[PDB]
């Protein structure tokens, strides 16, 4: 049934959009096929038909007849935003396996980006459907044809992860859900987010920095923008707890706590978990504690690490042990006296302060090296004329 | 496992190369900051670049806007065949630029070139040194991807070390060309003293 | 014979995927440029041809001038048609792309494919024409496609900018069987 009866019959069900199905149709009469999918990409967008089965029909009667001559990613695209709109995902499930196949029939190229793309959809879905094991074999394939293939669609990576960051959620894994969903935010531009989405993401992605085991580094997190964007919001206590971890101060965090007592109990995963952020905030003051101290002093009495971390000597040396076993840090520790030989001290976070620091430190080692220098001048002349 | 293309170590760098180059630049740029571009012709061993032949490979670049830079593949291509058949044993390993700092255009050069050679090396050669060290400086264009989502993969040139070394012949050719100047009875103290307070001069 | 640095401005946008022409207007434009490749190589071996499309994520160099015609065919074979043409951005990055000379003795000549209507306003074209002029590059526009009201005039103002001594010319291709490489045979264009 000719495309052109379809985009009459939807031109007189949608008057709204006339000069829309005109453009389309003169287009199609144009044999006009990229230009056409540009503006299928604004016509989707626009959200106005979101709701209705007359886009899988208009996929059905229209692109069927432009998948040997549309890209193939834009291709990828209209299909998942089908897929999307329908009730039932096992239907959707069995389209997106249909159009995989389709893509692999076209025997292309650049058929693996696309063909990608649709299994990680699909991926998606079964996820959404529980169906775990699957999920983490299509990963494992994933990965695969990544590697094989390279000059990728950023878009790509962004999907993918994406959907691995979901899989992790679902395994609450929160330090692999943090690194997939932190290339994610490497990938995928934020302007093109929502404000509801990206405080969702913010939320989720904090969380699991909290609770993502051997995950120290809040530098980064709270660089991003999408934290920016938390503030204003009824989640800024989150943002100040972050704040308290990356500055260490442990009793800053306790009246953190205090006055948001409410809130973390609201959400379960906190209240269960209390030791282990605990043990974290207390390695970071300690790991800021040793910050301070210049590497001329790396030896400190187990006694001041226990009065700043208000901590005992077993578990004070308990806690150096852990920070120092897991690759966090690395030095020796002497009992008699009780002190603490780091060799552990770390590059980062500082600021015009230290830079005019820096300057008066540069300024003292070029007099040293002035001194130097001109002691060698001065000795060199009664000995290089002989 | 994604890089699977075979990370370039270190570039050696040999006499004949840096004298058709000089010489590239001065027929060509005598008298104008014009830079002179060509490409470099050697075989790569377990990661290391051996640039063992250079050619001309005449080169413009607008004194007004810097993004427009004229250079050509006919002659490119047509050298690749010539100089193959002369020496069979050698292909296209980079390409060089005459000059004492990168330009933004510099990229595309090398993104026009990698067509030819997968793992394109480019290597800055400052034709009128001033500093005291190796004249010049090894580059590869690498796929960084930052952590911030508002920008695409960037491709940023990253330093590879350098090192000259002359063949038998070509050290014979530099020593018999050096006789004028070069040391050779320097007890060995006064090399590395001077060596030693040079450092300190640089660091 | 004069040598001559060549860079076919290809368009890529829809308007070359329409079965009038000809059989198809990407098919015929794709014979067109390699007839085009073809005549400027045999006129002289030292003859430069590069290829560049307008349309698209942005405006894209494929094969800088070369004379390996294998390499111009191969990237008309591996084309992905598609996008709104640049015509302001393609003519600059047409600029970027003469100047990739070896011999820099050779001249500058930009051959424009216009399939699609221009939206371009006639200032910009005429800033443009005006570049060109101070950089001394030939332009050859060929206009083919249905003639939308406005597009003849703007791309004769922009050659109009762009004239100098009568070394740049505009031809109009009418929609037609007659296949588009019959037509560019006559023009000035391979004559010189």
């Amino acid at each position: 049934m000719s495309a052109l009866q379809y985009l009459d019959t939807l031109r007189s069900a949608h008057p709204e959009l006339g000069e829309w199905y005109n453009t389309l149709a003169d287009l199609y009469q144009k044999k006009l096929w990229h230009q056409l999918t540009l503006e299928l990409e604004k016509f989707v967008a626009l959200a106005v038909f979101q709701a209705g089965d007359a886009l899988i029909q208009l996929y059905h009667n229209f692109i069927t007849d432009f998948e040997t001559k549309i890209n193939l990613l834009k291709l990828a695209h209209f299909a998942v935003i089908v897929s999307r709109q329908y009730a039932e995902k096992e239907a959707a499930i069995g389209y997106l396996e249909g159009v995989t196949e389709k893509l692999h029939a076209t025997k292309e190229n650049r058929i693996e980006e696309p063909v990608l793309y649709i299994k990680m959809q699909i991926a998606l879905f079964k996820l959404e459907q529980g169906e775990q094991k699957e999920c983490k074999k299509l990963l494992d394939n994933g990965k695969t044809t990544l590697d094989s293939m390279t000059d990728i669609d950023p878009s790509v990576y962004a999907t993918f992860y994406w959907v691995s960051s979901q899989y992790h959620k679902a395994r609450q894994e929160f330090a692999e859900f943090y690194k997939n969903a932190l290339l994610y935010l490497a990938y995928t531009s934020v302007e093109s987010l929502s404000e509801s989405f990206k405080l969702d993401l913010a939320f989720d992605l904090s969380l699991s920095a909290l609770l993502g085991e051997n995950i120290y580094n809040f530098g980064e997190l709270l660089a991003h923008p999408i934290l920016k964007s938390l503030l204003g919001t009824k989640v800024e206590w989150l943002y100040y707890i972050l704040q308290a971890f990356n500055t260490g101060d442990l009793i800053r965090y306790q009246e953190l706590c205090n006055v948001h007592k409410d809130a973390l109990n609201a959400q379960p995963a906190l209240v269960a978990n209390e030791r282990k952020l605990l043990e974290k905030i207390n390695i970071l003051c300690l790991m800021e504690i040793i910050f301070n101290r210049p590497a001329e002093d790396r030896t400190i009495p187990l006694k001041v690490i226990a009065e700043r971390t208000r901590l005992s000597i077993e578990d004070v040396e308990y806690l150096l042990m852990k920070s120092l076993s897991v690759h966090l840090i690395e030095g020796i520790i002497d009992q008699m006296e009780g002190t603490v030989h780091v060799s552990w001290v770390q590059p980062r976070v500082l600021g015009i302060p230290q830079i005019t620091s820096l300057r008066d430190r540069l300024d003292s080692w070029l007099g040293k090296v002035n001194t130097a220098l001109l002691s060698v001048e001065a000795e060199t002349p009664d000995l290089v004329a002989s | 496992q994604i890089f699977s293309s075979k990370s370039i170590e270190k570039v050696v760098v040999h006499p004949l190369v840096l004298l058709s180059i000089v010489d590239h630049y001065n027929r060509v740029a005598r008298d104008t900051k014009k830079r002179v571009i060509g490409v470099l012709l050697g075989s790569t061993f377990k990661g290391t670049v051996d640039v063992t032949n250079s050619y001309a490979v005449p080169f413009e670049e607008d004194d007004k806007d810097s993004s427009i830079w004229f250079l050509d593949h006919n002659y490119h291509e047509s050298m690749f065949s010539m100089f193959r058949r002369i020496n069979a044993k050698e292909h296209v390993v980079g390409w060089y630029s005459t000059g004492p700092k990168l330009r933004e255009n510099d990229l595309d050069v090398h993104r026009l070139f990698s067509d030819y050679v997968p793992n394109p090396v480019l290597v800055i050669i400052d034709v009128q040194p001033e500093e005291l060290g190796i004249p010049t400086k090894a580059y590869y264009a690498v796929e960084e991807v930052k952590e911030n989502a508002t920008q695409k993969s960037q491709k940023v040139f990253v330093h590879v070390p350098s090192e000259i070394a002359a063949h038998e012949v070509e050290e014979i050719g530099v020593e018999h060309l050096l006789r004028d100047v070069k040391d050779t009875t320097i007890s060995t103290l006064a090399t590395e003293v001077t060596g030693k307070l040079g450092a300190l001069k640089g660091l | 014979m004069v040598l001559e640095a060549t860079m076919i401005c290809i368009d890529n946008s829809e308007w070359m995927r329409n079965g009038d022409y000809s059989p198809n207007r990407f098919q015929a434009l794709s014979d067109a440029v390699n007839l085009i490749c073809g005549a400027k190589t045999q006129s002289n071996p030292e003859n430069t041809v590069g290829i560049l499309t307008m349309a698209g994520k942005g405006v894209r160099v494929l094969v800088t001038p070369t004379s390996d015609l294998g390499k111009i065919l191969a990237c008309m074979h591996g084309l992905d048609i598609g996008g709104e043409m640049n015509l302001a951005a393609g003519i600059q990055v047409a600029q970027l792309a003469l100047k990739h000379r070896q011999n820099k003795k050779q001249q500058q000549r930009i051959i424009v494919f216009a399939g699609s209507p221009v939206n371009y306003d006639k200032k910009v074209l005429e800033m443009i024409g005006r570049k060109l002029k101070k950089n001394s590059v030939a332009l050859d526009v060929v206009d083919f496609g249905e003639d939308e009201e406005g597009k003849s005039e703007k791309l004769e103002a922009l050659v109009a900018a762009v004239n100098n001594n009568e070394t740049s010319h505009i031809v109009h291709v009418p929609p037609g069987g007659i296949a588009l490489s019959d037509v560019l045979i006559s023009t000035p264009i391979f004559t010189g």
